[PDB]
RNA sequence: UAAGGUGAUAUGAACCGUUAUAACCGGCGAUUUCCGAAUGGGGAAACCCAGUGUGUUUCGACACACUAUCAUUAACUGAAUCCAUAGGUUAAUGAGGCGAACCGGGGGAACUGAAACAUCUAAGUACCCCGAGGAAAAGAAAUCAACCGAGAUUCCCCCAGUAGCGGCGAGCGAACGGGGAGCAGCCCAGAGCCUGAAUCAGUGUGUGUGUUAGUGGAAGCGUCUGGAAAGGCGCGCGAUACAGGGUGACAGCCCCGUACACAAAAAUGCACAUGCUGUGAGCUCGAUGAGUAGGGCGGGACACGUGGUAUCCUGUCUGAAUAUGGGGGGACCAUCCUCCAAGGCUAAAUACUCCUGACUGACCGAUAGUGAACCAGUACCGUGAGGGAAAGGCGAAAAGAAC
RNA sequence: AGGACCGAACCGACUAAUGUUGAAAAAUUAGCGGAUGACUUGUGGCUGGGGGUGAAAGGCCAAUCAAACCGGGAGAUAGCU
RNA sequence: CGAAGGUGUGCUGUGAGGCAUGCUGGAGGUAUCAGAAGUGCGAAUGCUGACAUAAGUAACGAUAAAGCGGGUGAAAAGCCCGCUCGCCGGAAGACCAAGGGUUCCUGUCCAACGUUAAUCGGGGCAGGGUGAGUCGACCCCUAAGGCGAGGCCGAAAGGCGUAGUCGAUGGGAAACAGGUUAAUAUUCCUGUACUUGGUGUUACUGCGAAGGGGGGACGGAGAAGGCUAUGUUGGCCGGGCG
RNA sequence: UACGGUGCUGAAGCAACAAAUGCCCUGCUUCCAGGAAAAGCCUCUAAGCAUCAGGUAACAUCAAAUCGUACCCCAAACCG
């Protein structure tokens, strides 16, 4: 089994925006951003254990940081990965 | 490399000296070859590269000095 | 809290490490990052109160 | 440590309220002292969009240094020196020119 | 016309990358070089 | 140490603290992802893939540790072959890589000069490579000197641009001897007597001092100009403190400091003292470094270019005497003097500054000084090695311009 | 069948004109040669500086070649300007 | 009660120069007599910065080509919508690899960038966006070639190379149709599938290799035959009768 | 019908002919210039293990991780 003290390093916010917004409430997926070396197992036993609700199945991709720049000064900001979560049919969040 | 293992003679180097003195480098080699040594008190033949004047000194001090000198400084025969 | 912390044993660090994590630490990034938690400090001293339990616990298990 | 402080009551000895007396609102690390009813300037300010809209000219206290400010005495009535003696092992500030502890 | 930079990641790195600088006597010396230099970076990598 | 803080651009929000578990400074700890010698295998650096063992009251998956190569030592195994060696496996210890200069060693140019150029020079320089230390190297006479003597090595000033070497051209260039810096001698080749006897090395402890935070630290007011006073004028005070910096113009007395006097729970450097371990004093007698010295041939180093050339080093061929002996004393011989090679260790004077602290400059002040006063080895250029900028200053205070 | 024939893609580059401070540090337009072969092309690899490679021109080796580029000796030397 | 500096005027010395003073400036300057020099620039096809000149001149980058109405706007030849016109259509369409790296999509701004204007943009700012057992990589295997324990060799650095280990551009398991987002889709959703391993039960049972064999396993050209993609025509179905 | 579209419903859905440079075809014929390797895959056993382990078949159940995925890609996004 996945150890408590990993398990809750792995997520770190919900993503909100309207394709998670449409995904809620139209496919049941939850998405969320997640921890960048968390695998799907991780994130799975993650939702299945911190918010007691039942994961069908998780799917990851990571999201590129993007380059601003302040005044004339740039900096790429830092790549995350965000995880589509399907549910099951008995959810809530 | 080049160098006999009984007394360390690697390659030095020179002139070639010519009649106008015209300076070269050039190479001095030891003699080294390759000869095969029987031990008595092991009763084995140990073969070494050695120079000619290796074979003068083995004729001298015997080959179990030698060898043991060989053995005292790390030298592997 | 750091005499407190250094008066109890390896289980019951074990134990308040664990609700550090659990009940204040997750629930204050996932406040935090879902408009709520006017508060923001307690994310700084809930990190360094883990910070604290994990340095007792190693000085207490073992060397 | 430091001889002028945070609650301390002072009188200012350069600039524009020469002699005018005051309590020091705060004490900055620049080396200033914000001291109440001294150093007024008169900002104007632009009513932000977000949270409330004064506008106008609001006259602000300006940071004055600490060394154009000396501790008003009160028994002299006069500006005074901070010296820093020991008793009963607590590092006390006194006054200069009677000696007296504060 | 065919110019002569025809870029590919992977000649890039084999070539001067940093595992072959590595490899070998002469571009250890390179990378103290550019180090002693002090330089943002060392290789072409990434 | 402390009444204020949560590093900067950079304000905010949310808070912590005010007589002590805010913050800041120091000692010792803890954590210390991944890459990199990178070391479990690989690799396009910061990634991919494992094996082995221990443990995991959902042990259908996790967590931790170990696993590189080489050298040395030991154990267990182990061929052709009988014994045995090679080899194999495991364990213990060490190494590996980076770093600016200084140091020793292995290799080693050419442009240039000679008004051409080849000997020569440049120059054993540049560069490449190996190794080591806080210094290295050298070093305790087979050394000079000269019929008197000196007494290891290293460095400095003379000697002396001298004697000499030199297509006797260009150039190269000593020693003897003198004055100083510093000064230190020892051990093995070997037995007996005798033992821990000085000696250092490794450690404990105690003392002294220094480093890493700190503490106290004198003495001024009035008036005029002024936006502002430290300036002008008038009268006082400190000084083992008038080094310096800041403060609204130029301050000994406003602030920080300076002179001066103190301070360490802890970790340390140095110097004494002392405990233990290792180590060996001292006496008598003996020995006193062989393919070596020397030689022939080739080359190199000596200021010395083979010359009449001593001396040292050795690639090659040889080859003694061994204290009634041998080396040197500038071809060489004799006489005389001096020294003991073929084993090794050794402080100081000496060379250097990646780095830290304090101080100083008839050094620079933004086209200067570092390439770089400013988020500069950056932007940018180049496949790459590499090349490589420009760009400081509102105000005393943002009071940086409400409407 | 064919280093066969005609001819697109594909490889090339014979002529002319334009362009020549270009649209382009070698091209465009109109014609032109090869086009199953000693062809052409993608991806990777190997050869290196008195060296490579060369159906040979002193060609090519990163718009550089009778000896690449970078750094150093190095402020070479310059009876010349 | 105003320094240096800057800019005028007046006086003065044989000259380089000196002195006084108005205005700007806003804080430093320095006699005399000595001392030291990065001590004086018009030239070096000098170096750096600035600014002229030609000159409001050539040009504005394929001779595929535009015209009108309406909208937005402060402003429309260029943006958006519509109707016409022209151009490509073995490409000037579509999908990728390499390479790039957010240029993608939406809202918002017009300073600079766009050889003009710009409300527009691959520009500025903010937010969003990349979903895999089956696609590709990783992975298993290897070619050329690299590296290479030992090893042979070499003044040192290092060369070569055995075992091995890497190295695709090659060999190796498996998913298709339809729908959906402003922006992803063989990845999401719907339907229908397939592949390879682990573990467990049951029935039968000889299993077992860095070893043997097969297979993988592979040339140029040519020739037909059988098909399909795809297309054309008829039938059918819906619509039209201009 | 925020006129952008959004839902609902939805007929026929066949045949003939032509036909590839794609597929059978890694075939067939022929020609000299004589045309990768190794693994997966199938088999054979050796040492060993032999009423165990393993193999085969059926069924059930679990797993299939990680990284790429936007966009241009004969081009205003790559090299110039």
């Amino acid at each position: 089994m996945i150890r408590e003290e990993r398990l809750l390093k792995v997520l770190r916010a919900p993503h909100v925006s309207e394709k998670a917004s449409t995904a809620m409430e139209k496919s049941n997926t939850i998405v969320l951003k997640v921890a960048k070396d968390a695998t799907k197992a991780e994130i799975k036993a993650a939702v299945q254990k911190l918010f007691e609700v039942e994961v069908e199945v998780v799917n990851t991709l990571v999201v590129k940081g993007k380059v601003k720049r302040h005044g004339q000064r740039i900096g790429r900001r830092s790549d995350w990965k965000k995880a589509y979560v399907t549910l099951k049919e008995g959810q809530n969040l | 490399s080049r160098v006999c293992q009984v007394t360390g003679k690697r390659p030095v180097t020179g002139n070639n000296r010519s009649h106008a003195l015209n300076a070269t480098k050039r190479r001095f080699l030891p003699n080294l070859h390759s000869h095969r040594f029987w031990v008595e008190s092991e009763k084995r033949f140990v073969t070494l590269r050695v120079s000619a004047k290796g074979m003068r000194v083995i004729d001298k001090k015997g080959i179990d000095t030698v060898l043991a000198e060989l053995r005292a400084r790390g030298e592997k025969y | 809290m750091k005499a407190k912390e250094l008066r109890e044993k390896s289980v019951e660090e074990l134990n308040t490490e664990l609700l550090n994590l659990l009940r204040e630490q997750f629930n204050l990034r996932m406040q935090a990052a879902s408009g709520q938690l006017q508060q923001s400090h307690l994310l700084k001293q809930v990190r360094r109160d883990v910070a604290r339990v994990k340095t007792l616990l190693n000085e207490k298990a073992g060397a | 440590a430091a001889k002028i402080r945070r609650d301390d009551e002072v009188i200012v000895l350069t600039g524009k309220d020469k002699g005018k007396r005051g309590k020091v609102k705060n004490v900055l690390s620049s080396g200033k002292v914000i001291v109440e009813g001294i150093n007024l300037v008169k900002k104007h300010q632009k009513p932000v969009p977000a949270l409330n809209q004064p506008g106008g000219i609001v006259e602000k206290e300006a940071a004055i240094q600490v060394s154009n400010v000396a501790i008003f005495n009160a028994a002299t009535g006069k500006a005074d020196r901070v010296g820093f003696r020991f008793e009963d092992g607590k590092k006390v500030r006194f006054f200069k020119s009677n000696s007296e502890t504060i | 016309m065919k110019r002569t930079f025809q870029p590919s990641v992977l000649k890039r790195n084999r070539s001067h990358g940093f595992r072959a600088r590595m490899a070998t006597k002469n571009g250890r010396q390179v990378l103290a070089r550019r180090r002693a230099k002090g330089r943002a970076r060392l290789t072409v990598s990434k």
